[PDB]
Parts: structure tokens; sequence; C-alpha cells
């Protein structure tokens, strides 16, 4: 090819960079979720609705595991998550080659989201339209972590991206507290992620994913449909 | 050989709640000595050392590269580093150098930074690491320290018991060498301090 | 080692020993000295061991992606055409005694010769290996122009069991293969 | 549009190489002239302050110790032509024992200026004079940036190059002698130019071939200004 | 006029202007002359002086001691051509130890001129090669255009004002094979002296012929031995 | 809105949308086809037409079925200069897996790749984002058949029964009323539903010469492209 | 349009518009057709004479590829000449790697796709040029192709390439050429040709003959119709 190595990213003479700001709305008009923060455990929850009844659900997954510890959703458009995923298992690999030990979940996100940084300062390519919300549960305390595609990340107790992400927080808000247990967190995260869905919610609507002090672990469908049996 | 060309003696040993060190201090080429003050044990955070021994060359480069990442570790980091992860790290050193490899063993000792469990390890000079719970040695006089340490070893021991089992392994080994002596410096660690004591040894 | 190889009307017919050694000790006791690379199409390997199982994954690579391209059946004599292109290539770092052997449709039963050097020669039977060496006045005085496929398999079986009387590379069990334009029949043959 | 960086015109020539030829004409003036006794050569200096130094403005360099030079228009891309025609005339004697003749020299000087852009960037701004005492006798030479290279006799260029040839052309004739055409250009000079004609305006060059020294006259130049 | 821009930018019409621009830059160049007989190949061009008293600019190059071009347009994609041309001819003289064949030569040229003008990056060669050679079967005379493409000819006049010598070579190419070099050179400088304005003359200052031949090695002559091919001609009836 | 030049090359415009990519979402639909997939079963089919114009024309060579590998096969909607550079990269690929890792790749995995590349035409700048479309079939053993779809975007899925081409929303909105009652797909059922879909869609009733139908089962998983008599066969067999 | 410059950009509709110019382009260039029978391939093409110094044979549009294959150019000629090397150099690789002749439905392919990635780039312009393939051999028959600009790539039975390509077809398919021979087919190939605006309003023309085929022995090579004179004998009897 030619090399022609240029950014398409420049200051404003406000001093806004715009084209981040541009993507950030393709992440708000995302497939809603949530994710709290426990007193001993993670609960990750999101959206996730077929356009037609000829939809496979076992083909394409929401919740995925990075290490057996690890587990990393999203909200916005959906190939762009694909790349990060498959950076991030060959990431943490890395860690694991050098040190012969799994790699801590704070330690994982300064090297991620230099990820989506490099895309934004680069030539020619466009940043990302996808961000995150990265768990686990390493050295006892568990954490809950997101990233932006600007680059920067933060430390959240409980909070929701996606569609109508100022209603569910200010309905976290009413409703966390210092402390439950994992098997009450599901329960206010599934009833903050009934308020956004649609009519009708199944084992097959919603798709959930945990973290308990065992490992990472996602739930199959029987549970969850034992779980949102009747118990709201 | 080339591990034979300056000499060294380096040993560790597991105690109770606490775990002790010792090495020489003859620096020299071949047959001539040069200095009694070379210093081949390197701390490496607080209660927990490493040792080195080989080629001189290599144990002056190795210290300082070791010495590289662990700063840059420990920043990333705010936690300390934990004596399984400076083993893995110094594997990693050594085998990328696989086919032009540092001529050096080393020997980490140290303590947990949480709990006050002990730690000894030895490598190879690329990157075979080997957990013992007695001791390890390394060196050019290497059979003259399996001889003393198979008999005077005790499984539970005080510190003042085992600064003088360690004393005696150093002292009646070295001494059978020719190539290592001259001063042999003991670090004895634990959970309250830090104890560096050296010894009176033949300075021939 | 020692391979063979006869042609006939129809198709051909493959045999091989075992007795993969090392010094002076069997290491494998019982070994398939000869490889499918295609359905109609194998080949029996002689030389280093490793050397010649590197090469006969990459033409199975080759010749099985290129294949699929044109929807055709492939050639015998374009296998033996690859085998070519990678020993004379890669010379003074292999020791690989190839002899590719098959049927075709365009042809029939073809029998190709690629030795250490990196020739390639279409034969009429084909020996290989160590003890290939011993039968070379055996199998010339007893070969004859015209032969059925119950004759070859008669045939290659008195001749690998002379290499294979006692000779310390050879011996073992002997693996028979019979290509034709209707199927591949292998059988292992003992006592 | 209207013509950027690489692009052909409608009807002729690149207007970048088109636009080169006009920066030479915001350049200083300079005549050289071929004689059969030797190549004279003159320039004007255009000092502009007098603790700027005199002495510190070339405009003659000295290629080899039997090829002069002349350059007008940019001073800061004139240095890097007169950098490679020294070592190319050097490389050539390395390899040949040999003088390198006055036309092969621009040769290779008009090669490197054929290259601008990316291909492995700017055209050039100066136009040369190459005064040379080769087998052939005396020569004289003359490029531009357009690579167009030609063998002058009489040749002026810089500022007020258009008025200078006009005059120029006829006071030349073939049978000239060397002190005779040191007087005929510097009656030129001063005709062109607008300050009083003294030893600090102009310097001169000549070679000849039985004097392949003295490429520069030094206050001998004090003795011809009087004279006329 | 936004499609006028670039080499890669195809017209809602179907034409890239920018090679239809370099063929007007061959029409800058003065004119010249080239055609052949059964055994002798001979092309003649035009000087164009630059000042009252500074040398002609020369047209005609050697090449090879069998291969001899011309030159019409630029200067600087005329030498850049000439030193591919010139390393082309020596390399089948160190491998093959034969002189090249002339037809085959010139499928290089275009294979050389083709990609500058697809990519971006480069503007194409502003050139009007004519070629004359021997090779095995006899003379030719080729042409090139900056459009890449060589054409075949017996006889060929390009550059400025040179429909006018097209004329004259269409009307006496029947009388081309049979003659000889005595009037073949001057068949072919009677066609110079219509791409001339009605009141100058062709001097002998400014004009040169090349000739190769079967047996004769390919020679410039100009400016002294002009004069006896200047010999033996009517003026132009005025 | 048109900012900057959203409108021409692959950036983000307001409203977080972008329009090369959504440009070629219909540039499926110059091609003038339509191309039904249907999973009911232990099988999997897949029926498109062809359109021959011409007498000149050939047959053999108007063929849209690809044969990926002997147990994966695919049909291209779109462009056909895009379509078949795809199918480039998904021969190659499809082999690449048996020399690395030894087996037979999965349908599923194999999807994946291929909107892989698509992914980066997307991402990256002066890469034209190949304007065509895939769909695969093929037998997973302890998984039984699967159908799946990749978009120019990059996005895959797999799904029970598909519709591509110009005529999505009304041959979809026909098997959403087809599979409702998940009735026995008996392989005749298969391809019954699969004919009568694109026989009342584009309204032909056609003569048994102008469609293509691949096939893939679990009594035989080689992938087979059907015979014109055998076409006829089950083309009369639905004549009630 | 304007939205029409680069060709790695699309238009809000969903095509590309330099792929669009470019066809045209070979518009405007001299009929040249293709016709094969049951055991050949003969090609023809109509030349016409630029002023009248053409030195007869020169600049010619029928090339020779392999030992078995040529090609039947129209549009930029030297586009085409650059495209005519890299058919050469992909056959002799074919031959360096495997051993025998270059299949015609293989060599097809690797032009065409080497013509469909010039049609991706900004850096880069699509070709201007379209062609025919023919070939013959004795495990194969008679193969006949046609590549576009865009680089769809498949088979006729005949064909046609330049102004008069729909004027020619028209009475290309009145012909019986399943079962005709190849030194039939050459004396009803001129007659096509002269037909349709040889020069009416242009000004002059020579026909080329290219042939290949079973008395041919597999080799290409053009017609001996310079002997006999065969062609221009029965062709032009066609004025009333």
């Amino acid at each position: 090819e030619r090399g022609y190595s240029f950014s398409l990213t420049t200051f404003s003479p406000s001093g806004k960079l715009v084209q981040i700001e541009y993507a950030l709305a393709a992440v708000a008009g995302g497939a809603p979720s949530v994710g709290i923060k426990a007193a001993n455990g993670v609960v990750l929850a999101t959206e996730k609705k077929q356009k037609s009844i000829l939809y496979d659900e076992r083909s394409v997954h929401k919740v995925e595991p990075i290490t057996k510890h690890i587990g990393l959703v999203y909200s916005g458009m959906g190939p762009d998550y694909r790349v990060l995923v498959h950076r991030a298992r060959k990431l943490a690999q890395q860690y694991y080659l050098v040190y012969q030990e799994p790699i801590p979940t704070a330690q994982l996100v300064q090297r991620v989201a230099s990820v989506m940084q490099e895309y934004t300062q680069s030539g020619g390519v466009r940043p990302f339209g996808v961000s995150l919300l990265i768990c686990g549960w390493n050295e006892g305390r568990p954490y809950l972590f997101q990233s932006d595609p600007s680059g920067a990340y933060f430390a959240w107790k409980a909070t929701a991206m996606g569609k109508n992400y100022v209603n569910g927080k200010t309905f976290l808000e009413k409703r966390y507290n210092e402390d439950l247990e994992l098997e009450d967190a599901i329960h206010t995260a599934i009833l903050t992620l009934k308020e956004s869905f649609e009519g009708q919610m199944t084992e097959d609507n919603i798709e959930v994913g945990i973290c308990n002090e065992a490992g990472f672990r996602r739930l199959t469908p029987t549970e969850v449909k034992d779980y949102l049996a009747a118990i709201a | 050989s080339i591990m034979s060309y300056n000499g060294g003696a380096v040993m560790a040993m597991k105690g109770k709640n606490c775990v002790a060190i010792a090495a020489d201090r003859r620096f020299g080429i071949q047959a001539q000595m040069v200095t009694t003050d070379f210093q081949k044990i390197f701390p490496m955070g607080d209660r927990l050392y490493i040792g080195l021994a080989g080629l001189a060359t290599d144990v002056q480069t190795v210290a300082q590269r070791l010495k590289f990442r662990l700063n840059l570790y420990e920043l990333k980091e705010g936690r300390q580093i934990k004596p399984y992860t400076l083993m893995s790290m110094v594997a990693n050193l050594l085998y990328e150098k696989r086919f032009g490899p540092y001529y050096t063993e080393p020997v980490i000792a140290g303590l947990d930074p949480k709990t006050f469990k002990p730690f000894i390890c030895s490598l190879d000079l690329i990157g075979c690491p080997m957990v013992t719970d007695d001791f390890v040695v390394s060196g050019t006089c290497a059979e003259q320290m399996y001889g003393m340490c198979e008999s005077l070893w005790e499984p539970n021991m005080d510190p003042d018991h085992l600064f003088e089992t360690i004393s005696q392994a150093m002292l009646n080994a070295v001494d059978r060498d020719a190539v290592s002596g001259m001063g042999v410096i003991v670090h004895i660690i634990e959970k309250d301090k830090i104890t560096t004591r050296t010894l009176k040894a033949r300075m021939d | 080692t020692t391979i063979m190889a006869v042609q006939f009307d129809g198709g051909v017919v493959l045999g091989a020993d075992s007795r993969t050694t090392t010094g002076s000790y069997i290491a494998n006791r019982v070994t398939d000295k000869l490889t499918p690379i295609h359905d109609r199409i194998f080949c029996c390997r002689s030389g280093s061991a490793a050397d010649t199982q590197a090469v006969a994954d990459a033409v199975t690579y080759q010749l099985g992606f290129h294949s699929i391209e044109l929807n055709e059946p492939p050639l015998v004599h374009t296998a033996a055409s690859l085998f070519k292109e990678m020993c004379y290539r890669y010379r003074e770092d292999l020791m690989a005694g190839i002899i590719i052997a098959g049927w075709d449709p365009q042809e029939g039963g073809q029998v190709y010769s690629v030795p250490m050097g990196g020739m390639m020669v279409r034969q009429s039977f084909a020996i290989g290996g160590s003890g290939s060496s011993y039968i070379y006045g055996y199998v010339d005085a007893t070969y004859r122009e015209g032969m059925t496929k119950e004759e070859c398999l008669q045939f290659t079986a008195n001749a690998l069991a002379l290499a294979m009387e006692r000779d310390g590379s050879s011996g073992g069990v002997i693996r028979l293969a019979a290509i034709a334009e209707s199927g591949v029949e292998r059988q292992v043959l003992l006592g | 549009y209207d013509r950027g960086v690489n692009t052909f015109s409608p009807e002729g020539r690149l207007f970048q190489v088109e636009y080169a030829i006009e920066a030479i004409k915001l350049g200083s003036t300079a005549i050289g002239i071929q004689t059969s006794e030797g190549v004279c050569l003159a320039v004007e200096k255009r000092i502009t302050s007098p603790l700027m130094e005199p002495s510190s403005i070339e405009k003659i360099v000295e290629i080899d110790a039997h090829i002069g030079c002349a350059m007008s228009g940019l001073i800061a891309d004139a240095k890097t032509l007169i950098d490679k025609a020294r070592v190319e005339t050097q490389n050539h004697w390395f390899t040949y024992n040999e003088t390198m003749t006055v036309e092969s020299v621009t040769q290779a000087v008009s090669n490197l200026a054929l290259q601008f852009g990316e291909e492995d960037s700017r055209p050039f701004g100066v136009a040369l004079l190459f005064g040379g005492v080769d087998e052939k006798g005396p020569q004289l030479f003359h490029m531009d940036p357009s690579g167009t290279f030609v063998q002058c006799d009489a040749r002026a260029i810089g500022s007020a190059s258009e008025g200078a040839q006009s005059s120029l052309q006829e006071v030349y004739h073939k049978s000239m002698t060397l002190k005779e055409a040191i007087k005929s250009s510097l009656i030129i000079l001063k005709q062109v130019m607008e300050e009083k004609l003294n030893a600090t305006n102009i310097e001169l060059a000549t070679v000849q071939p039985g004097q392949n020294f003295h490429m520069f006259t030094k206050e001998e130049l004090e003795e011809v200004i009087k004279d006329i | 006029n936004q499609y006028d821009n670039d080499v890669t930018v195809w017209s809602p019409q179907g034409r890239i202007h920018q090679i239809e621009y370099a063929m007007e830059a061959v029409k800058q160049g003065s004119a010249t002359v080239g055609l052949k007989s059964k055994t002798h190949a001979v092309l003649v061009a035009l000087k164009r002086a630059q000042s009252e008293l500074a040398a002609h600019q020369k047209k005609i190059l050697h090449v090879d001691n069998h291969i001899g071009i011309s030159i019409a347009g630029l200067t600087a994609d005329a030498r850049l051509l000439c030193n591919f041309m010139r390393q082309e001819c020596l390399d089948s003289r160190f491998v093959f130890d034969r002189p090249l064949p002339v037809s085959r030569l010139v499928s290089l040229i275009g294979s050389k001129t083709q990609i500058p003008t697809q990519r971006y990056g480069r503007r194409p060669y502003g050139v009007g090669l004519l070629i004359a050679g021997y090779d095995d079967m006899g003379p030719h005379i080729f042409q090139t255009c900056p459009s890449a493409n060589y054409f075949d000819c017996r006889a060929m006049s390009i550059g400025a004002r040179s429909q006018s010598a097209r004329t004259y070579l269409e009307r006496h190419m029947s009388e081309f094979m049979e003659c000889n070099l005595n009037e073949l050179v001057k068949h072919g400088l009677r066609a110079l002296r219509e791409t001339l304005p009605a009141e100058q003359d062709l001097t002998t200052k400014n004009v040169s012929i090349g000739i190769v031949g079967k047996d004769l090695e390919f020679t410039i002559y100009d400016d002294d031995d002009v004069s006896p091919f200047l010999e033996g001609l009517e003026e132009r009836p005025q | 809105s048109s900012a900057g030049f959203d409108r021409h090359i692959t950036i983000f415009s307001p409203e977080g949308r972008l329009y090369q990519v959504e440009y070629a979402f219909k540039a499926i639909n110059q091609g003038g086809l339509t191309s039904v997939a249907v999973r009911g079963k232990d099988c999997a089919v897949i029926v498109t037409q062809k359109k021959v114009p011409d007498k000149l024309l050939d047959s053999s060579t108007v063929t849209h079925l690809f044969k990926i590998t002997e147990n994966i096969g695919c049909v291209m909607t779109g462009m056909t200069a895009d379509s078949r550079s795809q199918v480039q990269r998904a021969r190659y690929e499809a082999a690449n897996w048996k020399y690395k890792y030894g087996y037979e790749i999965p349908v599923d995995m194999l999807c994946k790749r291929i909107a892989d590349i698509s992914q980066v035409y997307t991402q990256n700048a002066e890469m034209r984002p190949l304007g065509c479309c895939m769909i695969l079939i093929g037998i997973d053993e302890e998984q039984g058949p699967q159908v799946y779809k990749c978009d120019p975007a990059g996005y895959y899925c797999g799904f029970k029964a598909t519709a591509a081409g110009v005529k999505q929303t009304e041959s979809t909105s026909f098997l959403e009323k087809k599979v409702k009652k998940k009735f026995d797909w008996t392989f005749e059922q298969t391809v019954e539903t699969a004919i009568t879909c694109l026989s009342t869609v584009l309204s032909i009733d056609f003569k048994p010469s102008e469609i293509e139908v691949g096939v893939v089962t679990v009594e035989n998983p080689k992938f087979r492209i059907l015979t014109e008599a055998e076409i006829d066969a089950h083309l009369v067999a639905l004549a009630e | 349009t304007g939205y029409d410059l680069s060709a790695s950009t699309f238009s809000p509709d969903g095509r590309v518009f330099q792929v669009e110019y470019a066809m045209k382009a070979v518009e405007n260039s001299s009929t040249a057709i293709g016709i094969r029978c049951k055991d050949g391939v003969v090609f023809g093409v109509e030349k016409l004479v630029l002023s009248k110094l053409y030195e007869e044979g020169s600049n010619k549009r029928l090339f020779n590829v392999d030992r078995h294959v040529g090609m039947a150019v129209a549009g930029l000629l030297a586009d085409a000449r650059s495209l005519a090397d890299i058919a050469r150099e992909e056959a002799s690789n074919f031959r360096s790697n495997f051993g025998y002749n270059i299949p015609l439905k293989h060599l097809a392919d690797r032009v065409a796709m080497y013509v469909h990635a010039y049609t991706l780039y900004s850096a880069v312009r699509p070709f201007g040029c379209s062609f025919m393939l023919g070939s013959y051999s004795v495990n194969d028959g008679a193969q006949l192709y046609m590549i576009d600009p865009s680089g769809v790539s498949y088979g006729y039975w005949g064909c046609a390439i330049g102004k008069a390509r729909q004027a020619a077809k028209t009475e290309i398919e009145k012909l019986q050429m399943k079962e005709m021979t190849c030194r039939d087919i050459v004396k009803e190939v001129a007659k096509i040709i002269y037909i349709v605006h040889d020069e009416v309003k242009d000004k002059a023309f020579e026909l080329e003959l290219s042939w290949v085929g079973e008395l041919t022995n597999g080799r290409h090579e053009i017609v001996p119709k310079d002997i006999r004179e065969e062609a221009e004998k029965y062709a032009k009897e066609s004025l009333k």
C-alpha cells in the first residue's frame, strides 16, 4: 500500500475531541446492561432479544469469560466486541507465561484500556464503539471495572450501560446498599433490567453471569428460568 | 571450566519460622585473588534476598537486570512481590538467553509477605526451578556442601541453632575448597528483624 | 526399513516392514510406513523419521487444497511433483526415500521414485530402504510383464520376506495395500 | 484546482517547475563569458549592512582546481548542489587518475535535480554557471531547475538578466581576448545595477589553460575599476 | 473539472484526462522524421536554439551499435528513459552475448511506462521516442507515446506542426523501399522543410541526421558532415 | 447529517451512525437474486435460483453453490466479483485448521474467521468492505446440522430458516408463519417449504431448470448438489 | 456522482461508479468476437488502420499466453499488454510447481482475482480492458471465457466485445455451432465482422483470425488464410 499514516482526530478550537464524543453516542444506543458488586460476588446481566423467532440462542453469547475468574460484557455494537475479547485472551496468557500466576483484574484493565487508547491516536483507524464491564474476584475482594472507548476506566459499585442508563442509574442508587448477598444481588439486577425490557422476559431474553470466589461462572437457562420463576 | 573461573558458594537453609542465607567473600581470577569484599547477596525487597554464584560478570549483570524488572513491577502494582513470583521472573530472564546463557546459578531465600512462611529455591544456568524444604546450595564447592547439610539439618529449629548449623556447614566445606574462602557473611532474617553476621574464617 | 511398490493392469500394490530402530534398539515395533495423502494416492517413506513425517503433512496440505479448487480428482504425477519441489529445494537438510504410487482415472496405476537426491522417475516396480539392496537380484529375475492383482500380492509378500529374513533394520510384520478403481484394500500379514 | 504538486497542465509544463524558474528572478545577477584565452566571470554581492561581513557572501566557489562556479537565486539549496559536485569529481579522480571534463560534471549534477517527489521532494530554486578548462580548451555551461542543460558562449543570469542579455549579444564576437572581455563585462554590470561600482560590490573569477591557479582576483580588481 | 486532477480518477465519459494531457507535452518539442528502406533506416531531427549564441540542444542520441533513438518532449523524462534503455542493452550482451531484438526491447518500455500511468504518486512520462534498429530481420521504425502504446511503422513524424510532414510521407512511401542513402536521407529532410515557417531555411547548424545500416553501425552526423547531405537540393516553390 | 467525511469514509457521524457499511447492506440488492436456507431435521437444504438471460451463456458455469470442504457448502448473494474472492479465503482458512490443529473445522468456527476479515475493512480506511453475503451449512457431530450467515459488517449468527438477496422481509415473514407449529421435518417437509416459500415470494411456479439445491444430511455428510432429474422429482411431488 | 471519485467508496444506493465508468471505456473500442465449435475455438478481431503508416501487423490484439491459451483483448491496448504479461507469468508458475499445462478454468480464476484487486483501493484504478480466453485439450475439450473490468468471469459459447456487443450476438446465436467443424467456422466468422460497420463511417480495417483446436493438435496460432484468402472471398459475396 501507500503508507498514508495520518490520524483522523484533531482538537476543536474549543478544545474537545469530536470523534470520541460521537463514538459514545453509538455506545448509548446499544443493548442495555447492568453490573452489581455484592459483598461476596459480582453479578453481570444483559438484554439479549432476537429480532425474529428464527434466531438460535446457543450460538452467540454475551457474558464471556477471559480467564476462569474473569468475565466481561459490553454495551455497543456487535462485531467490534469480538476483536478486543480475542485481544484480551492473548494478553492475559502473556502474564501467565511470565509470572506463572493468573492475572489480577486491576492489571488486566491497565492493558486493555491501552489497546483502546491506541486506535484513538494512531493513523486512519477509528475509535471503538464498545464500552465494557470487567469483573472478577481476585485476592479475596471482588472487583468491577468499566472501560470506555476514550481509553479511561473507572471502578463502580453498581452501574448500567446501554439504553435508558440514566433511569437505571437512579434506580440502582435507590436500591443498592453497602452489602448484600450474591443471591440477593441477582434479584436487584433483573429488576433493574426489567425496567427497560420488553413485555416478556424468559430464560432466553436475559443472560446472566456471576463471579463467586470459586471462579467465574455463566448461568445456563435452567437456573435463569428457575430464578425468574415468580421470584420477581 | 567457566564456572571455575572465579569460584563462589551460596547456601540457603530453612528453619522453623525463619530462613538463613550465606556466601563467601573472595573475589579473584583463577588462582589470584583481588579483594575480600565482593557482594554476592542482594536485597530484593524486605524479608526476601537472593544469592548469586558463578561467573563474576553475570553476577553483577543479572542482579541489575532483575532490579530493572522488579521496580517496574512494584509500581504498576502497589503490593510487593511474592517469593513464587520472583522465581518465575528469574526463570524467564535466564531462558531468553537460551543459547547465549548467563553463567550463574541463583539462590532465592525469603519469607512470605503476608504470612511467616519461608521459601527457598535454586535454578540452573538456563532456568530450571527447584524448590525444597531443607536447603539449597550452589557454587563450585557443591559436593562438600551436600556432605555437611545432610548430616546437620534438623526440621524445626530456632534462629539460635539455625545460625550455628549454617555456620559449621559453610566453614567446614569452603575450607576444603581451594578457590573459595577469605571470609563468610551470613544473613538470618525473620518476621521481626534482619540479622547480618560475619564469621572468623581462615584467610589463606 | 524396506518398502515395495508394484503396478499391475488395474492399479498398484504397496508393501513395507515396520521395525523403527535407533542404534541397535527397536523403538517402534509395529509402524504404518505407508501414509494416505488422497483417497487414491499413497506414499511409503524411508530415511529419517522426523523428516518424512513433516514432508508428508505439507504435501497432503497442498494437494488436498489443490483438488478442491479444480473440483477434480488429482493426478498421481501431480503428487510426485510436489515431493520433488521440496526434496530438491531442501536438500542437504533432509534424508527422504519417498516412493509415490496410486491409481488415477486418466492413466491408471502409476509408481514414482524419489530417492535421497531429489530426482523423479516413473518405474514399473520400485524398491527402497536400507534392506532393499539384498533383494535387487531376486526382484528382476522374478518379475514378469502382465501380472494380475493376486500375483502381485504374492510377489511382494515373498519379496519383502527375503529382505525381512533377518536384516537388522527390517522384519517385524508385513503391511500390504492394493489401490484400484474400486477401493483400497489394506491387510496385515503374519505367519 | 490549478495545478498542485505533481500534475500536468491542460497545455504544457508542470507549473511547479515553471514557478521554479521565477524564483531565480529574485536572485543576484551574474555574468560569465567564454573566450578562447580563458573564462572570465562576474557577480554582484548585494551587501546590505556595513556590519554584515563582506567576504562571507560567496557566489563563486571552487568545484575543482580547473572548474569554477557561479550561483543565483536560493542560497539554501545551492549548498546541496556544490557539495556533491565536489564529491563526484573527486570520485572520478579516484577511479580513473584523470580530471573530469567540464561537460560531464553537470551530467551528474542534472541527474539529482530531476528527482523531486516521493520516489526513491520539491524542485530547486537555483541556476548555475560553470566555467572550466578541459581537454577541449575553455568551456562554459548553464543549467536550470528543469534539468535543461546547454552550452553557452556568454550568459547572464539572475535579476535583470533579460536586459543584460540584450546588450551582451552586441559586444560579443568570436575573436575576443581575456583582457578585453573582463572590462567588457563590468561595463554591463554598472549599467544594470544601481550602486556605485567599487571593489566591494563585485568580484571576478578567471581560469586559464596555463594558469589553472588563481580562480579569484582580490584587490588587483581595484586596478581594473580605475582603468575604466 | 473535478475529474481532471489525478491519473486514478476515471471520467463519466470514460477518458482519463491526465494521459490526454501528456500527449500535449509531445507537441511542445520540435519535429523529427524517421523512415526506412529495405536495407537502411534513417531518422532526421530538427534542433532548436535557446539563445542567439548558445549551442543548439541535441535530439538524436546513440544507444547501442544497432539502436539509436530520437526525442520529443520533456528532457527530464528523456534521460530517465535513456538510462533504463542503456542498462537493458548491455545486460543481453553480458548474459546472452547477443544484441537485443528491437521489437522486444520496446515491449519492456510499455511495461515500464504502464505503472506510473496507473498507480498514484508519479506522473506519466512526457516523451515522444522514435526508435530505429536492426534485429535479424531487417530495419525497423518504432514510435511510442505517453499512453504506453507503441506503433510499428515504416515512416513517422511527431512534434510541432508535424501534420504537414505526414502528408509528404504518405504520397512518397511507395518510393522508399528501393532508393539508397544518397536520396533516402534527402527524401526525409524534404519532409522537415514543411514543418518550418516559410521564410527561413534548414541550415547546417540546426539539423541532425542519424543513420544505422545493415552493414553500418549507428552514426550521428551533425554540423560538419551535414554538408555532403544538403548538397544537391532545390528550394521551396515560393 | 453529513459531518466531515462521514458520507465518504468509515468514520462516525453524529448520533453514532456510520454510512459506508449500511450502504453495503443494499449492495447485495443489485444482484436480482434470492437465496433460502432451511434447517428442520437431521438434514439441511440450500435453495437458490439461477438467472440465465442468454442462449450463448452456459449452464454449468452459473452455479452459486460453492463447495468449501467435503462437509461444508455455501451459497453467495450480492455482486459476483466480491463473492468469489470471499470464497477463496473460506477455502484457504478451512485448510489451515486441518494443518495447524489436525481435524475438521466446525461450521461455527469458520463463520467467525470469515467475519473477522470483514471487521478490519470496516476498522481500517481506504479498504473497500466487500459488499456480498455468505450462508453456510454443515453437520456437526453431537450437535446436528447448522445454518450460519455472515454480514459485510462482520456480524454473524446461526438460525434455522434463512432468506437473503432481495426479498428477505417477505420470505422471513412467511417462514415465521411456517415455523410456529414445529411439525415433523422429514427431509421432504424441509425441501417442500424451501420451494413453496420461494415459489410464492417470487410467485413464478417455475420450470425444473432454474434453481439449484445444495443438501447435507446425517446419513451422508458429504456436500451434495442435486441433479436436474431429481430436482424434477421433488418439484412434481408437491403438485397437489 | 461526487461520491464517485475513489474506487473504495460507495454510492448512497450501493454501487461503485469507478467500476461503472471503466466498463464503457471498453465500449468505445472496435468489435472483437469469439466463438467455439465442437472441436476448437475460433477468434476474430475487427481492427482498423490508424492512418496509412501502419505497417500491416503492428500492435495486434490476438495475444498468446500459453502453448494452448491466447487472448482477444479490446479496450485500452497498453493496459491489456500489462495484463497479458500477468497471465504469461501465472501459467509459468503452474508449470514449475505442478508439472503440466494450466487448465483454462483455473487460469481464468487467477486472472479475474488479480483484476478484482484493482477495484478495492483508492491508490489504484480499475482496468479498462475486457478480453477472451480460448483453449483446447483432449481431456477437457474446448472452452471459451469472458472477463469484464469488474472481474466477473464465466463461460460462453459465443461472445463479442466492442461497440457492437449486442449487434454481433444477434446473428451469432442463429448458427448451429454445436456440430460444425472449426474450418467451416472460419468462413462464417468473417461475415459477422463485415456485416456490422467495417468501413462505413470509418476509414479502413484489417481482419485478424486466431485459431486453436483439434486440427492444430492443441497449438494456438494465426490462421493460414493468407493462404487461399478464403475468408474475404466468401464474406464479400454477402453484399446482397
